[PDB]
Parts: structure tokens; C-alpha cells; sequence
RNA sequence: AGGAGGUGCAUGGCCGCCGUCAGCUCGUACCGUGAGGCGUCCACUUAAGUGUGGUAACGAGCGAGACCCGCGCCCCCAGUUGCCAGUCCCUCCCGCUCGGGAGGGAGGCACUCUGGGGGGACUGCCGGCGAUAAGCCGGAGGAAGGGGCGGGCGACGGUAGGUCAGUAUGCCCCGAAACCCCCGGGCUACACGCGCGCUACAAUGGGCGGGACAAUGGGACCCGACCCCGAAAGGGGAAGGGAAUCCCCUAAACCCGCCCUCAGUUCGGAUCGCGGGCUGCAACUCGCCCGCGUGAAGCUGGAAUCCCUAGUACCCGCGUGUCAUCAUCGCGC
């Protein structure tokens, strides 16, 4: 099936997978650029070694981080798209291999779709995918009150990413879409604004929900 | 008035064929290296026996 | 080249083909109806299984040599479906493997040795590495970086 | 293996121990020793009256020797018997002679008392006496009488001081005396001083 | 939390005032001449003997 | 030449032991391999505390160490005589064997 | 082979016979009526409805709706 | 000629790397480091040659044996020894301050290890505990 | 005599819970007629009744800490049954051998490793906060920064909490019976309600062939390499191993190629029929294993609810305890 090109391919550069370069992927939020990071890495694969220390998530590459949220299940004691995802003996719990083959394969059909920067495409549907606002209880006197609260741009980072693969979950669940093309398709459409992308639908929501809140 | 009744049958496998050297008993005996104890007479010699309680 | 410097899969299956002209090696008479294994569900879907079946085991004999019946046995098993009760790993069946280190001897590939199993000869040992020389050979214009090894 | 040797030997050891404890409760048993010799084996027990392990004429060592021969399996055993090196550091000896007062009939509360003195005028950094079971009532009751510096929590205290258990069967049923005892000398990790 | 022990602290107080001139800001020569001075057999409570000797002696030089 | 193992329940008297063996060969004059520490074996028995059922599970864990030592010494008539005039302290086994 | 067929040893004719559909349906029926007419337990068992192969019954292989 | 050798340790892989002069050949365990598999194994090995870089990598001969661990544990101690070989027989400071910058671990080793399991489901693992029933 | 007959509302011993919580007390003095109070309170700090300062209190004891075992880094000693990097010899193979690889020998311990003794980490130094103290936050160096990480050790007392059915033990009771032994049956029944789990409701897959990588432990009526006979279960002979020497022991998840392409299906594997074996004196009540055949609910789950903060949770297998045979279990890896 794969070229052998392909399966004992051979980097010679210090760039993301041995393919794609970061120099010149653009950041244009001021409040998401210092979190993402964007410093050349071949390998994203750190195991670990982040959560000991506090914001020690800010160090580590924005492709490692997806592979992160990819590695799981997709749903236990929430409801995404209104249904149940516990895969508990086939799913990517701690399967590290498959999920960064999985990511692989979603760059690669980015790639092949925009004709752009697959990184770049990424960092656009997290802009866009990012929330701006949230709600809250606060209590003062004797009672709670629900407010609107700014997010801090790690909280946006963390659900902007969870968001995308919880969508990609959903896309793939239960369909002949594979988790590589649902996980393509909902980059796609987060970075095009589409209401379909689960992502920016919960972006819009948390949203509207905030300025009700205020 | 017989003398070859209120005798045991030997048995080489089964709870009854091994008691506790303390006790009788014929439940949780501890055969790991031979000790033929119980789980509640171990718990009572091992400092005696030299074990300790290292970890 | 020599066995260590080519996959293993890419050389298996030449092996298997090359195998398919040497009269000794002959399926069977119970093999199309045999499982490899009690861990297995399904008989084999390849029709020339034997062969490939073969080439492993003279490649694992030139490997691990010296090696027995059992220790086979145990590379060759995996993990079973055992219904509601949790998976488990079996070793597989000894048949197989027994008439396939038979017949690889009387083709003059692997020889006895006596309390230790059975070793490669050196006209299997020339056999397997004019094979992984060859592959070698084709692979190195796809990867330049194995012209050096 | 070789461990198999170790596990008979020390169950043999504990086995000889309680029987021993067993058999010669009035002659203030205070533990053994065995030692291993081309000939055989010789068993030195410790004891504060000679005079009934020995007996009258060794009927009762010469009985003592056979059984140990016999029915722990030991080989050509020879039997010793000497004198306990402090009765009043050693607490099992001092919890099965409260136990034996308490038997006679002294009230528990004097015996306890007269106990702890005498064991701290003999030299001792600390003692504990604890008694339970029946006492004043149908009840029971557990009552502890301490003194000086005892530790009870972490390695020095399962090191340093010495414990021992007795069992005094009354006629209203059994009382358990505990003794604790921590011998001269014994220095705590605190315990630092300058040169 | 890492609260000095009172044992500790009132072998260094005893230490710096019988040996006003044998302790220095060093902590490696505190900690040698500690272990050679008292009997301490754990490592652990000797560190922390020298370290509050250079304490103490850290106060007692800039004059409090 | 002889091989001797030697094991016992407390490394101090393996120590004694082996010491003394350094010893009396350093004084023989004879060519002694060191003593090769062999794996300590670590006997492990998990038992509940409870004599009951009640209550929640709880276990110890026992442990007893049997350290193991090996010396290997060329033979000699003084020497292997000498060393067969070992005290052999009670809580340490030792087997000689000629090779 | 002969270890490869639905009923390795016939009970009337003891020939190695491989029976497809209603042949099958037929055979493991004359079983079924054979155990119960000999009365054994097992025919005891299938015309009870409960399981055959002694398996617990106190927790499991509930099939009726809830009483009481 | 001039041969050093280092040790890498990672869980319970160990990895003895020799490092001496030739033309690029770098083998684990007698295979090419081309023909590993997976991807993500043969990456962390390659990473610090290539870090290292072309001329450097083609002028010397490595050759690993890792035994112990996994296949991503035996990659990591294999990665530590030789990109630890490669400072050594470079004596290169900046070469070891790039290799630090951009990954502390390959020449520091991992202390993490496996924590043992207690009672209350310890075949779950030391922290995994039975469901509570409360009623 | 004997009793696994009652009594854990008569007891000893041990265990769970308050609770690894920070509490529980003493000498003298002082207050109150007295029960009692003080110290043990207040401010800050700590995981801590852990500390600093003030005080009608001044000094202490048991707890906490200290202490003991293991892990991560370095040094010394030791080199077999452990290890094989360099040097030498022999044999074999490849592109015909410039070069490369494998095995056996002498030889070495260099590396790993094993097990004894030491070093190191102590808020040590820099900046800040607090009050200049107790202490807290950040940083440098460092394998390890703030209890280094994970365990053992469970105070004075209570909980009439569980255990007389593990042993011990008072009273009552049976005492030719409730005592002892043997054959058979039951504890395994089954309209139903509940707790803990295993298997799944599929593509983040199922099947087939091929390619890799562990650790903890155990072995004498025992583990058994290796050879032969069988499709599998399994059967016959048998080297070595009382163990760093031999064996259990070439794990799975993972990777590559092919088939299936969203379907109650090549998902799922309960439930039955026939046949073949192992253990055991005995396998029907009531054991385990394999081959062929059939193929039940199940297509993601209401209210509600449980575990977990770093190599932890999830996923994947293995060792051992029970054991003649039987592990969806406990303890560990
Ligand atoms: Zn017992």
C-alpha cells in the first residue's frame, strides 16, 4: 500500500515530522501567541515532563498537544453531539503510535485539500475556535450570582483544542469517515468559520451565552 | 467395640490433608517454604521466625 | 549483505516465493484443513501458507539458532478470544512446526544439533543472505541511505 | 533450596520455644539457645529457678532431653540450664510472675505497683503495665500504670524496648497483662550530645 | 512543611556557644567540624545541625 | 582449587566470615578470588491482618534476606586445613567444594 | 478429515455423517426426545427450559419479568 | 584507534553504545538505524544525529545494544547513549549546549520509574482503587 | 475425655472506624466554695499541640517529627554461576571480499550487573515578602529544591463495632449424645431485587500471513530444555537444575501486507448437539481443555453515582497465593 519511500522515510532537517516547517506560520492573536509554541521540533514527543511544572504546558509543541487530546476516548461522563463514546478496549488511550499517525494523516489531507501550511491551518481553526468569553457563580452575601468572566488564553488554548477533538470524534463515530478525514474535515471547517465545525458551534455558544450572562 | 473405625483415612491431597502444626486448622495454610501455619499464626511468629516488615 | 540488514516481513515473503521450487518442501496432506493454532479462529486465507510458514521458521533458525520444537511454539502463539472470559495467551501446535524443521532438513537447510535443537547450515545460511543481498540490492535505490551499510 | 533449611530450622526453634514456655511456666522461663556441634546439639534455657528444670534427681531434664530428641526431631541434644541475665529487664519473665501473682490472689492494683517499682529500682529508662479483662465487676476493663520514658511508634520503639505477654486465669476467666520495658542505656535518635 | 526541629536547634545553640571560633559561614566546614565535635550518626540531622550553625553564625556577623 | 559458599541471615556475620577467610588467606599465602556477593534472596509472605472478615482488607508484608556470598581459593594442605578450622557462626551456613 | 464433521460417531449407524439444515434440525431433536425419554437429567433439564451444562442459577439466566 | 563507549538508562532499558571513527554507519542491536520501525522509534534514535549533523554523522560509526524495556524505552536509552557517545567524542561545547537546549534529557537521564501498586485493586495499579457501593 | 453446641452484652489476643486526625496528660505554682480552669490562650507560620513573639505561668511525657526499608546520580572494593567493549586463533556466509556479518575458543571485567562501604540535598547561596524572627514565593547551579519520591511504624481512649467458626478462656449445655469415623446427598436449587467485575454493542475495528521489545516471582513424588508421535487438547522417552549455572520464558497492546466497508454484519459470543482428552479412588448432580456445528440479548445507556494530580489515570499482558485438576479473584510485576 505505502510507497517504501514513504515507510522508511529518512529526515535529514530539523522541521515538524520531518516534512512540514513552522518559520513561516503566522500567529495573529496577541492573546494566544506567546501558548502556542512554534519552536522547531522533529519529534513531538516530550513524555511528559510538563505537567509537574506550572504553565509548563506553554513549552510544549502545539502538534504534541494535539496528539494529546487526540489519545483518548472521546466521551465517558458527557454527551458530544447528544450520544456516548465509551470505547474502552478500542480506543487511543495511551496509543501514542496510532495517534500520531492519525494526526500524520490529517496533516497530509490538509495539505493535499488547501494547499497551504497544514500548521498554519491548525493555528487558524484554533483562533477561530477560541472562545472569548465565559460564565460563572460568584458568591456574595448569602447567594451566587452567574456572571460573565474573561478566559485566560491557556482555558482558551486547552478547550479550543479539546473542542476540535471532540468534533473529530464525533465525525468519525460510527460512520464510514475515518478518524484521519474527520479530523481534516473539522480543521477545514473551524479555520473556513463554518457553523458546522463543532468547535466553533461551541465557540458560539459559550459566547452568546456570556453576553446573555452580562 | 472395633478399634479400625473412629480412624482416619490417609489423603494425599485435598484441605485435609494438611493441618497446622499449631492449630489443626484445615483453612488458609501457608505452604510457600514448608511452613505448614496458618494465615493467623504466621501473622503471630514471623519476628519470632526472623521475618520483618522491610518495604 | 546478510539477514540483519533487510526487514524482516520483505525478506520472509522472498523466501517464501524462492521456496516454492525446492521439491522437498511440500504441504501436507491435512494442511487446507488445519488451524495454526488453538488461539486462532479461522484457517489460514493465503492457499500457499505452508511455504510462508517455512520461510519463517528457517529464518528464525538462522536467527536464534539453536532452537526447539517448544521455543517455536511459543514465538508462534499470541493472544486468544475466550468469549466473556479475559484474553489470554496460548502457545501454538507443535505439528506444523515439526514436519516444517523435517522438511527444511531434508532439503539440507537446518541440521540436529543433540540436547541443543537445530542450527542453520552453511547452504542455508548462503541461501538466506543471496536473498537479503538481493533485496538489499533493490532497496538501495528507494533509501540511498543503506548504500553505505 | 537453601532457604528450606533456614525456615526448618527456625519453626524447629519456635516449636522447642513455646513447648518450653509451655512445660516450665513455674520456673520463670526467660527463653533458649541451641548450637549445633559435630556430636550433636546442645540447648542452654534460660532460667531464674534451676531447681525445677533441673528437678529432684533430673527426672524432669532426663524426661526433658527425650522428648526433645523424640518428638522435635533434633539429634543427640544435650540440656543446659542458667541463670537469667536481668529477670527485671527481661519482660516476658516479668509479665508471666504478675501473671502468677494475680493467680495467687494479690489485688491486681498492688501486684501492678509493686511490680513497676521493683523493675524500676532495678534499672530501667521506662516501664509500662497494662491489664485487661475482668477487674472490679463483670465488666472488663483495660488500666495501664507507666513510668519514665517508654516509646511506642517507629523503629526504635520496636527495637529498644522489650515486650512480653501473659495470660492469668482466674475463676471468672482470663486477664491479659502486657509489659513493656526499656533497658538502661538505650539512646533515641534524638538524643545527641556534645564531645 | 520545613520547620527546624527543637532538638536541632538546641544542639546548634549549644554548639555555637561553646565553640564561638570553630564555626565559620562555610557550610562544608560547619558540617565538618559538627561531625567531628558531636556524635551525630545520621547524615540527614548532621546537614541540618550545620546548616543552622551557618545560620546562626550569618546572624551573629551581620549583628543581630 | 575450593569453592566456598557461604549464607547467611545477617550480612554482619557474612562479613565476619568472610573476613576472617581474607584474613587467614592474606597470612596463608595463597591466590583468593574476593568475595563475589551471589543475588540476596528475598523471601516475601502477604498475609491479611484481620483474623476476621469484618472490616477493611489490610495485609503486611513479611520479609526475611538470605545474603549469599562466594570465595574461590587455590588449594593447599595449610591452607584448606585452616580453613576447615573456621569458627562457622551458628547463623551462617557454609559448604566447601574441591573443583 | 473425519474430526471435521458435524457428527463424528453416528448413535444408530456410528459413521462419521455431516447432516446440513433439516436433517440437522432433526438429529439434535431425536437427541433431545432420546435424553427425555431415558429420563436423564439432562433431559430433565431441556424439557425445563433451564440450562444444561451446570451453570449457577441464583443470579443469572433470569428470563421472566420481575415479582413481587 | 580511539573507541568510547557510554550508557544510556531509561525504565528498565539499558543501552551500551561504542562509538569509534568511520562512515556513518549507526546500527541498534545489529540492525540499521534506517530499517527501524516504528517511525516514532526511528525518530527519537535519529534526532540527535541529525541534531548533531551531516558531517559529524557521516565521519563516525556507532554501534548500540539495548536490552530491556520496551520498544520506546530501548529507543530513549539508545537516543541518551548516543548523543552522549557524540559530546564525548566530539568535545564540542556548543554541540552539548544545543543538545541541552533543546532537549535536556538526552544527556541527563529520567529518573521516573514505575510506582509500586498497593492493596485495594493493586493489579489496577497503586492509586486505582475498587468502586465504592454505598448502599 | 471430647464439642466448628449457645453466650464477642462475661473475656484475653488481633483487626476495621473516628484517624497519620493532632491530639492526650504530668510536677510545682496560681484562680475558683466546688465541679473545674491555667499551662493546652492570642498574632503570624506549618502537613503537624510544627515553630517565632506576647502572656499566671514556669518546666516536661506519649504522639507528630525523629526513626527503618526501597528508587534516582557519583566514588572505592569485589569478578562467579554474572558481563563481552578492545587484542589473538579457528570455522562459516555475503556484493568475491577493498569491506561487512555470525558462531566457538582461549582471554579480559573495560561497560552493564550483582552486594558491602562512602559521597551528595542541608532553605546551602541570590532577589523579594513577612518584623530583622518563625516562615513563604521566585531564581542560579544541580541526577535529585524545599517532608527529594513511594512505603513500614496507628498515641491516651471510645466505638457493648467483628471474631468463642484460628488458637486460649469463665459459666451454661450434650456427654453415649451435640463426642469420633465412614458411604451418599447439600453448601452449586431459582418467578425475582441488589453490590463488585468480565465480555461487548464495532472502522479510535474483525479475520488471515508476517515483523519486534519486558519485569516481578517459582521449581523434588517439582520446573522440565531436546527428540519423536498427533489437526488441537494431549501422549512416549529424556539432558540439565536444591538454582546469577537448567527450566517456567521468543507476552500482549504495537508495526507491515491482504479481505471485509457501516451491516445485528466476516460485529457480539451467551445457549445448545456430536465427538476427542487431563487430573483424581470417584467428574451425573458438580471439574477443566480442544475440533466441527447452531448462533440469544446487545447498535452508546434516565434519575443517580465511583476512582484518579506524574510514570499517576486509561489501555495491554505476565508472575505468584489458593492448587491432584480448576482464576473473570487477592497480592505484585
Ligand atoms: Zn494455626
Amino acid at each position: 500500500a505505502k510507497p517504501l519511500n514513504e515507510r522508511f522515510f529518512i529526515p535529514h532537517e530539523i522541521k515538524v515530522m520531518g516534512r512540514w516547517s513552522t518559520e513561516d506560520v503566522e500567529v495573529r492573536d496577541p492573546s494566544l501567541k506567546p501558548y502556542i509554541n512554534l519552536e522547531p521540533r522533529l519529534l513531538p514527543h516530550t513524555h511528559g515532563r510538563h505537567a509537574k511544572k506550572h504553565f509548563g504546558k506553554a513549552n510544549v509543541h502545539i502538534v504534541e498537544r494535539l496528539i494529546n487530546k487526540i489519545m483518548r476516548s472521546g466521551g465517558s461522563h458527557y454527551k458530544v453531539a447528544g450520544h456516548f463514546m465509551r470505547r474502552e478496549h478500542r480506543s487511543l488511550n495511551s496509543k501514542k503510535v496510532k495517534a500520531y499517525e492519525v494526526v500524520k494523516e490529517a496533516f497530509k489531507i490538509i495539505e493535499q485539500r488547501t494547499g497551504k501550511n497544514p500548521i498554519q491551518v491548525l493555528v487558524w481553526a484554533i483562533e477561530n475556535a477560541a472562545p472569548r468569553e465565559d460564565t460563572t457563580s460568584v458568591m456574595f452575601g448569602g447567594i451566587r450570582y452567574h456572571v460573565a468572566v474573561d478566559i485566560s488564553p491557556m482555558r482558551r488554548l486547552d478547550v479550543a483544542l479539546r473542542n476540535i477533538a471532540l468534533g473529530a470524534s464525533a465525525k468519525c463515530y460510527r460512520n464510514k469517515m475515518s478518524f484521519a478525514e474527520a479530523l481534516a474535515e473539522e480543521i477545514i471547517l473551524a479555520a473556513n468559520k463554518d457553523p458546522k465545525s463543532y468547535a466553533y458551534s461551541k465557540k458560539l455558544e459559550i459566547e452568546r451565552i456570556a453576553e446573555s450572562s452580562r | 467395640a472395633k478399634a479400625d473405625y473412629n480412624k482416619r483415612k490417609p489423603r494425599k491431597f485435598g484441605k485435609g490433608a494438611r493441618r497446622c502444626i499449631r492449630c489443626g486448622q484445615y483453612g488458609p495454610i501457608i505452604r510457600i517454604q514448608g511452613l505448614m501455619l496458618c494465615r493467623h499464626c504466621f501473622r503471630e511468629v514471623a519476628p519470632k521466625l526472623g521475618f520483618r516488615k522491610y518495604e | 549483505a546478510t539477514v540483519y540488514d533487510v526487514p524482516g516481513d520483505l525478506l520472509v515473503e522472498r523466501v517464501a516465493q524462492r521456496l516454492k521450487e525446492i521439491p522437498e518442501i511440500k504441504p501436507p496432506e491435512w494442511a487446507p484443513f488445519v488451524k495454526t493454532g488453538r488461539h486462532k479462529e479461522r484457517l489460514p486465507e493465503q492457499e500457499d501458507w505452508w511455504y510462508y510458514r517455512v520461510a519463517s521458521i528457517l529464518r528464525r533458525v538462522y536467527l536464534d539458532g539453536p532452537v526447539g520444537i517448544e521455543r517455536l511454539r511459543t514465538y508462534y502463539g499470541g493472544r486468544k478470544n475466550r468469549g466473556h472470559a479475559p484474553e489470554k495467551f496460548y502457545k501454538a501446535g507443535g505439528s506444523i512446526i515439526r514436519k516444517a524443521l523435517q522438511q527444511l532438513e531434508a532439503a539440507g537447510f537446518v541440521e540436529k544439533v543433540p540436547g541443543k535443537g537445530r542450527v542453520i547450515t552453511p547452504k542455508g545460511r548462503s541461501f538466506l543472505d543471496k536473498i537479503a543481498t538481493e533485496l538489499k540490492k533493490e532497496l538501495e535505490e528507494i533509501i540511498p541511505e543503506l548504500k553505505k551499510y | 533450596a537453601i532457604e528450606r533449611y533456614f525456615i526448618r530450622e527456625a519453626v524447629r526453634e519456635m516449636l522447642i520455644d513455646e513447648f518450653l514456655e509451655k512445660e516450665l511456666r513455674r520456673a520463670g522461663y526467660g527463653g533458649l539457645d541451641i548450637k549445633k556441634t559435630p556430636l550433636g546439639t546442645k540447648v542452654i534455657i534460660f532460667a531464674a529457678n534451676p531447681g525445677y528444670v533441673i528437678g529432684r534427681g533430673g527426672r524432669r531434664i532426663r524426661e526433658l532431653t527425650r522428648i526433645l530428641e523424640k518428638q522435635f526431631g533434633l539429634e543427640n541434644p544435650q540440656i543446659e540450664v542458667e541463670e537469667i541475665k536481668n529477670p527485671y529487664l527481661n519482660a516476658k519473665v516479668q509479665a508471666v510472675r504478675l501473671a502468677q501473682a494475680l493467680e495467687r490472689g494479690i489485688h491486681f492494683r498492688r501486684a501492678a505497683y509493686a511490680a513497676l517499682r521493683a523493675i524500676m529500682n532495678n534499672g530501667a529508662r521506662g516501664v509500662e503495665i497494662r491489664l485487661s479483662g475482668k477487674l472490679t465487676g463483670e465488666r472488663a476493663k483495660s488500666i495501664r500504670f507507666y513510668q519514665g520514658y517508654l516509646a511506642k511508634v517507629g523503629n526504635p520503639a520496636e527495637t529498644l524496648v522489650s515486650k512480653g505477654y501473659a495470660q492469668a486465669l482466674l475463676k471468672l476467666g482470663v486477664i491479659g497483662v502486657k509489659v513493656a520495658i526499656m533497658p538502661p542505656g538505650a539512646r533515641l535518635p534524638d538524643e545527641i550530645e556534645i564531645i | 512543611g520545613k520547620i527546624r526541629q527543637g532538638f536541632i536547634k538546641r544542639v546548634a545553640r549549644e554548639l555555637v556557644n561553646k565553640y564561638p571560633n570553630e564555626f565559620t559561614t562555610d557550610f562544608e566546614h560547619n558540617k565538618k567540624k559538627v561531625q567531628e565535635l558531636t556524635n551525630v550518626t545520621s547524615k540527614k540531622i548532621r546537614n541540618r545541625i550545620a546548616g543552622y550553625v551557618t545560620k546562626l553564625v550569618r546572624m551573629k556577623m551581620e549583628g543581630k | 582449587k575450593a569453592r566456598i559458599k557461604i549464607a547467611s541471615t545477617n550480612v554482619r556475620s557474612l562479613d565476619e566470615v568472610a573476613n576472617q577467610i581474607k584474613q587467614i588467606a592474606e597470612r596463608t599465602g595463597v591466590r583468593m578470588s574476593g568475595p563475589i556477593p551471589l543475588p540476596t534472596k528475598r523471601i516475601r509472605i502477604t498475609t491479611r491482618k484481620s483474623p476476621d472478615g469484618e472490616g477493611s482488607a489490610t495485609f503486611d508484608r513479611w520479609e526475611l534476606r538470605v545474603h549469599k556470598r562466594l570465595i574461590d581459593i587455590e588449594a593447599d594442605e595449610r591452607a584448606m586445613r585452616q580453613i576447615m578450622r573456621i569458627r562457622v557462626p551458628e547463623d551462617v551456613t557454609i559448604e566447601i567444594e574441591l573443583i | 478429515p473425519r474430526w471435521a464433521v458435524n457428527r463424528p460417531k453416528d448413535y444408530e449407524t456410528g459413521r462419521d455423517l455431516h447432516l446440513i439444515t433439516a436433517k440437522l434440525d432433526m438429529a439434535i431433536r431425536e437427541d433431545i426426545m432420546r435424553l427425555r425419554r431415558i429420563r436423564a437429567y439432562r433431559g430433565i433439564r431441556h424439557e425445563l427450559g433451564l440450562p444444561v451444562r451446570g451453570q449457577r442459577t441464583r443470579s443469572n439466566f433470569r428470563r421472566g419479568q420481575t415479582v413481587g | 584507534m580511539r573507541i568510547i563507549q557510554t550508557t544510556g538508562k531509561r525504565k528498565t532499558a539499558i543501552a551500551r553504545a561504542v562509538i569509534r571513527e568511520g562512515k556513518g554507519r549507526v546500527r541498534i542491536n545489529g540492525k540499521p538505524v534506517e530499517i527501524i520501525e516504528p517511525e516514532i522509534a526511528r525518530f527519537t534514535i535519529l534526532e540527535p544525529l541529525i541534531l548533531a549533523g551531516e558531517e559529524i554523522w557521516n565521519s563516525v560509526d556507532i554501534d548500540v545494544k539495548v536490552e530491556g524495556g520496551g520498544f520506546m524505552g530501548q529507543a530513549e536509552a539508545a537516543r541518551m547513549a548516543i548523543a552522549r557517545a557524540l559530546v564525548e567524542w566530539t568535545g564540542d561545547m556548543s554541540l552539548k549546549e544545543k543538545f541541552m537546549k533543546y532537549d535536556r534529557t538526552m544527556l541527563v537521564g529520567d529518573p521516573r520509574r514505575t510506582e509500586p501498586h498497593k492493596p485495594n485493586r493493586s493489579t489496577k495499579g497503586p492509586r486505582a482503587k475498587r468502586q465504592k457501593s454505598y448502599r
